[PDB]
């Protein structure tokens, strides 16, 4: 992923998290916890979807055509109409496997960015009242309980209420 | 005194492999399939309208092979030739035969309407005993084998106009003898000809004496052409010998109607997208059952799999 | 005491709805067409020389039906078939119609040069009513009927050497009559033969007598063939009746000359595009005016519609 | 959008701004301003403009071709003169649709990360002068006049003039 | 105190120009060319089985012309004709001379097994000046040219059953003399004819005269046919005249053969990809040699060369 | 580039650095050095191969077809056999050059994408004790010789032992 969130500054996945494909763990004087994040799942699964929709819910019709297995051997009108099908194939065979190979890359980088997108959002919420550990855990330098950790969660995060008491512990 | 907040993403236990710019093998969380590669093995008999051939191939039903008299003025969406059908009427040939089984499928009616012709001076509905009718010898249904009737055959000559608003597909034919004999004894003339025409067209054709293969007992053979008449043109049969003349036309029609090759049974269900396979979903964009189709049915393609990733990249756990 | 600044991007009132790989629909701040969807509804005058048939038949003109001697030697990027032409010459028909038109319609011109014919023993310059040319009667400019002189018809047999540097293309025919009388009264033998051979080729064509439906009066028809011989090969015309001869030949260019149907007028202005619709501006990639082009053009495509986005993402604001 | 910049940490955009794509918008002591980056805009619009020219100005000649509509029903050699024209249009229909689709959604994150540039670009600048509120807005932490923020914007902003400044109502 | 890490990338003297969505042109470090666009001037004789005809077209070598009994029963993956091969023996046609070319070269092989036909009353093994199997007279290895005998021209009528599991063809043709005192003088009667059927074919040919341009000195010339026989079928030659009869067959077979209008030289090599500009190399996409290509080749593409980019972008230092 | 690092924030490339496609370049007190990042150079040159090789390892083979070049005029059945080749032709070459454009694209983003990461894997690793001067240089606000250089380069570097000189530097 062009993000280096998902396979790489992050090092595992959590196969812990049933409720969503992005989402929260803490420990707090209170003990541990996890939590996923509805609004950045929903985010890449609607983008999947109707990428998915653009590619199931379309076909179209085709009567009558030209034959394509002969019984005889009949020679240039014959060869014309295998070659013409077999192009046809060819190309089309062609499509198949780069669309999948374009949407299947850029739908990685698409998950990889989702969550990219989570952490700036975190981190830009803790302002001054965390520091980046570098794989995917911030350290609140505060005391920060359920409540505390919940109110980040659903966006809620009162960088103010605490800048002092963590502003000291980042530097002392 | 301090807490510890993580973000980060599920994995699952067995991922799925997928295929990407810079990866044949890599693996996401979840993929869905863009090639249908399974068919129900039948056709569903009805978004379409499947008429079952059983023995009788568009030919002859269209001639009228007395075995296919069943299918007299059959329609379809979709003819189904069996594999097993077989002739089983006079000998015949048909130049171009694959253009006429073209556009009598996709006309996709066998309407046929018998018209009043008149033929003087010779004997009507000569038959033989190559393509018996029940116990007697028959002959097409649709054509009319004309021969010497008190000792001669006429210049018959004869015109059939279209007052109609629609196109009449008309087929006729002409007789090769396998001897000199023959010739003289059914037609007199000790040379035949056959012309019928249009303000549009013409075509003449000249029958060609000599032993053929016997077929079902018979040597000679029965050469099928066709002409197509146009609203406010006349058709026009000449001949002084050997014409295997018509009885009407078949009215054409335009529509999706077509033709397949299958020995595929025939179900009730609801199915849009028929092969030579049988019925297949078209939910999918690309197919690999078989490049032979019949309405909405998926690209066909090489691949027998593809596997778009619908799920994130899945990293396992520790 | 602080200042905050902001970073942003613009919006607009109406933005433009785009498809994506993830949208089929997505609002951006702007856009732009790529499918060509309309025409003036006339074909510009140039750069491309057109012309006109307006009542005559790219066929009709090379033979030479006398409504369409105005065409004689014309040239052409693009000649323009309506609707509405018609013939009133001799009643004639030619097999592989389609095949002759295509190949003259890409020479692009119709270069006639008369050569010396040697029709000795035959009544030349055979006219009909059905082709009245004035008060006379006519028949097509390019071709020699010959019929019988002092109670005979001679084994014609004529030849003629390509010693230029191109291909030439000779079209001859054969004259079918309505009745046996006719053939004995008007080439003498009953049984007439056309053979036009080269030491590259060789078709021999057997007339057929018979009743064909009136066409401005006339029974009879004329089968129309064609032969190109190559720089270094001779021509050879051997024929003992029935034959309707070439009195010279046509000169054979390659170039992008075609030939298109189409009502459209004919009006003074520069457009590369032609379709039967009229022309059509070629800046954009696509187009969905018709199938049926001529000269550099967009690729038709099914879609009347495909916005490629030029801008950001619209973002309105409350 | 991958970068999350546009509809994403940025609200909405700005239908007031009439002369740019990317730009500022200041409240300091003099009230408030606002001004287009031209820099960052004109990277975007030259990027689009050739993505659009390499679609434009190319179109291929055709002259005699087949003949597409017929009067009379022929058979075989028809059927394949139709089948033949309708498998290229079908083809090419392909083409067209998947070209924008792909492209747009190009374009689409193009726009995103230049913005993104510009924003980057910016916080940089600032140092430790100013603290991302999480919205795009930067709170410079220092008073900051018309000629200050001006500086900013042209890029010659001197981050020490008022490092102590700044780094005291920051940490106070 | 303060220490400084700067990160960079490298970056280089001589970089690629690349195009890209957004760019026509632009530099990157390194790329590769995907455009096979040059040849080896020659076909190597490995892995395929290459054949030159060298003077001899594949017909030619089929029917037997004297100069290319050297080609019988050769076999090959890729024969090769030469712009200088010529026909040295009796002036034929063979209408729709492409489709036995094409069918027989991707049959693959002339193994001809010769069998016993039994042509009682006429003579047989005839020769001609224009034909010189050495000094003396002669004709196509592969054809019995059939005269009169004893003043006298039998109603010929000959059955070669095919009980084999394979197919087999049969080639033959007709004489078409050029006068009608050498049709008289070679089979008797004024007119001939030859029919040649099965049980699911029958094609008949009338002969026709008249003189036609010296080719090796004889104004006339023999049309060209050919009939393929299913197991099980049966083949019936009937004709009173101008046949030019069968000796056996060739036997047919399905693979991966084909043929090749080429004038490279044959050298000893390997290449999986043939053109007719000689060989080239399978490992890139696309080539710009000839649309014309045998075997596991690169698609041919307009564009005659196409940059892959594979290193960063190049941002050289001033 | 759609990160902006390479052509980007960071003004240029390094022509001496023959030994991978990214790197650092330092100055402490003992002098001046320059090694290169293994992982990352290599990281980039996988992803660029394995795209290579799809691309290459793949060609269909085509024995027996239609014929192409053609001796005389013929007409219909001619054109038809022509227009079918040349349409053939034309979309491949469409394809080919499309590839190649969507390709390039993506390697170029891709490499910026690479450089970026290394960059904000070397954030990270830095903390508190060092700033990003926006020229793609860390000012490392203590005393780092090249053993500290070093552990740095391949992630061993431990902010903790360097923290308290680093804040003193910096907050004064
Ligand atoms: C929308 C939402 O979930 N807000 C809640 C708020 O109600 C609650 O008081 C606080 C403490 O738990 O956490 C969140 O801010
Ligand atoms: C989009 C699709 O077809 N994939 C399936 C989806 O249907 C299903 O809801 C999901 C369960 O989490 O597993 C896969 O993602
Ligand atoms: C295949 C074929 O036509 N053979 C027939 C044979 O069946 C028949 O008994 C005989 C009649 O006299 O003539 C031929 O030999
Ligand atoms: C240019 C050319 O091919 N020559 C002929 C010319 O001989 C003849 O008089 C005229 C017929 O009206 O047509 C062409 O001009
Ligand atoms: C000479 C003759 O008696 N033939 C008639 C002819 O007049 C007419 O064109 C056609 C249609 O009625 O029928 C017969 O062919
Ligand atoms: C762009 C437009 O006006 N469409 C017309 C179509 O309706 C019409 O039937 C056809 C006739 O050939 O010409 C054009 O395609
Ligand atoms: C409404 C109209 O006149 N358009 C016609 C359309 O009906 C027809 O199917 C097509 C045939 O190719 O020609 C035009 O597009
Ligand atoms: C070229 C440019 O835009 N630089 C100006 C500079 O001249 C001016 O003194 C300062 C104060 O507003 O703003 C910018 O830095
Ligand atoms: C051998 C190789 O793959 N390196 C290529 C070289 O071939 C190519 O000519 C150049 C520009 O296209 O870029 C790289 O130097
Ligand atoms: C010309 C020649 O050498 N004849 C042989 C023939 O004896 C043999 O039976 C046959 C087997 O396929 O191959 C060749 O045709
Ligand atoms: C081109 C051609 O066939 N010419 C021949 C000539 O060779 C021969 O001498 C003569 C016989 O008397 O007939 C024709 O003139
Ligand atoms: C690839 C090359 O050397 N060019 C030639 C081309 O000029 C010529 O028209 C053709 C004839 O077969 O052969 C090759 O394609
Ligand atoms: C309406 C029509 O043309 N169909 C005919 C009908 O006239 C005839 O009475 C009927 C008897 O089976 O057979 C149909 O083929
Ligand atoms: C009247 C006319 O336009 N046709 C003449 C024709 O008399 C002359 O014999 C011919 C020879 O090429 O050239 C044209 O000038
Ligand atoms: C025998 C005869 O009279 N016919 C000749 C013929 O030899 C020759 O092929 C042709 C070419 O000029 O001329 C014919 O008239
Ligand atoms: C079908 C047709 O063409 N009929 C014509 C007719 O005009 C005329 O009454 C009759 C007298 O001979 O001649 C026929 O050829
Ligand atoms: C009205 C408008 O703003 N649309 C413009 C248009 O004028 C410009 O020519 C075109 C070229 O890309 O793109 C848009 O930016
Ligand atoms: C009249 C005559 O002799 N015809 C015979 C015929 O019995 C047979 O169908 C054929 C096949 O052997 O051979 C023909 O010669
Ligand atoms: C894990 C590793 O190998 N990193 C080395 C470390 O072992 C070494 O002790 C130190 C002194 O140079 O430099 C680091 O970069
Ligand atoms: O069925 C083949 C057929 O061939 C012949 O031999 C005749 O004698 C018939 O009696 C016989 O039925
Ligand atoms: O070559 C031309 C041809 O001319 C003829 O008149 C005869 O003399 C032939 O023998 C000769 O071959
Ligand atoms: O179209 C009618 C037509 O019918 C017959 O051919 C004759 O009676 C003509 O004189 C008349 O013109």
């Amino acid at each position: 992923g062009l993000f280096g969130a998902i396979a790489g500054f992050i090092e595992n996945g959590w196969e812990g998290m049933i409720d969503g494909w992005y989402g929260f763990r803490h420990q707090n004087s209170e003990g541990t916890g996890q939590a996923a994040d509805l609004k950045s799942t929903q985010a890449a699964i609607d983008q999947i979807n109707r990428k998915l929709n653009r590619v199931i819910e379309k076909t179209n019709e085709k009567f009558h055509q030209i034959e394509k297995e002969f019984s005889e051997v009949e020679g240039r009108i014959q060869d014309l109409e295998k070659y013409v099908e077999d192009t046809k194939i060819d190309l089309w065979s062609y499509n198949a496997e780069l669309l999948v190979a374009l949407e299947n890359q850029h739908t990685i980088d698409l998950a990889d960015s989702e969550m990219n997108k989570l952490f700036e959002k975190t981190r830009r919420q803790l302002r001054e009242n965390a520091e980046d550990m570098g794989n995917g855990c911030f350290k609140i330098y505060h005391k920060c309980d359920n409540a505390c950790i919940e109110s980040i969660r659903n966006g809620t995060y009162d960088h103010d209420i605490y800048r002092d008491e963590a502003l000291n512990n980042r530097f002392q | 005194s301090t807490a510890t907040l993580c973000l980060g993403h599920h994995a699952v236990p067995n991922g799925t492999i997928v295929k990407t710019i810079t990866d044949d093998q890599i693996e996401v969380t979840n993929a869905t399939e863009l090639v249908q590669s399974s068919s129900t093995g039948k056709i569903c008999n009805n978004p379409h309208r499947i008429l079952d051939g059983r023995a009788c191939t568009l030919i002859d039903a269209l001639l009228g092979d007395p075995h296919c008299d069943v299918f007299q003025n059959e329609t379809w969406d979709l003819f189904v030739e069996r594999s097993n059908a077989f002739s089983n009427c006079y000998p015949y040939d048909i130049p171009d035969y694959a253009s006429l089984r073209s556009l009598v499928a996709s006309s996709g009616t066998l309407e046929f309407i018998t018209e009043g012709f008149t033929w003087t001076g010779v004997t009507q509905n000569g038959g033989s005993s190559a393509c018996k009718r029940g116990p007697a010898n028959g002959f097409f249904s649709r054509l009319n084998w004309l021969t010497k009737s008190e000792s001669a055959y006429p210049v018959l000559n004869v015109t059939m106009p279209n007052n109609d608003n629609f196109d009449k597909l008309y087929i006729w034919g002409v007789h090769h003898p396998s001897t000199n004999q023959e010739q003289t004894n059914l037609y007199v003339q000790a040379s035949g000809r056959v012309t019928v025409s249009t303000r549009r067209s013409q075509q003449t054709i000249i029958p060609n004496i000599g032993s053929r293969p016997w077929v079902r007992g018979q040597p000679g053979r029965i050469s099928i052409y066709w002409t197509i008449v146009k609203p406010g043109d006349v058709l026009v049969i000449n001949s002084n010998g050997n014409l295997i003349a018509p009885r009407g036309y078949f009215k054409m029609r335009t529509g999706k109607s077509s033709i397949m090759r299958s020995d595929a049974p025939i179900d009730t269900c609801i199915s849009e997208c028929i092969t030579p396979n049988g019925s297949i979903p078209n939910d999918k964009p690309f197919q690999n059952v078989n490049k032979i189709t019949y309405g909405a049915c998926p690209k066909y393609v090489k691949q027998n799999t593809l596997k778009l990733a619908t799920g994130m990249r899945n990293v396992p756990e520790k």
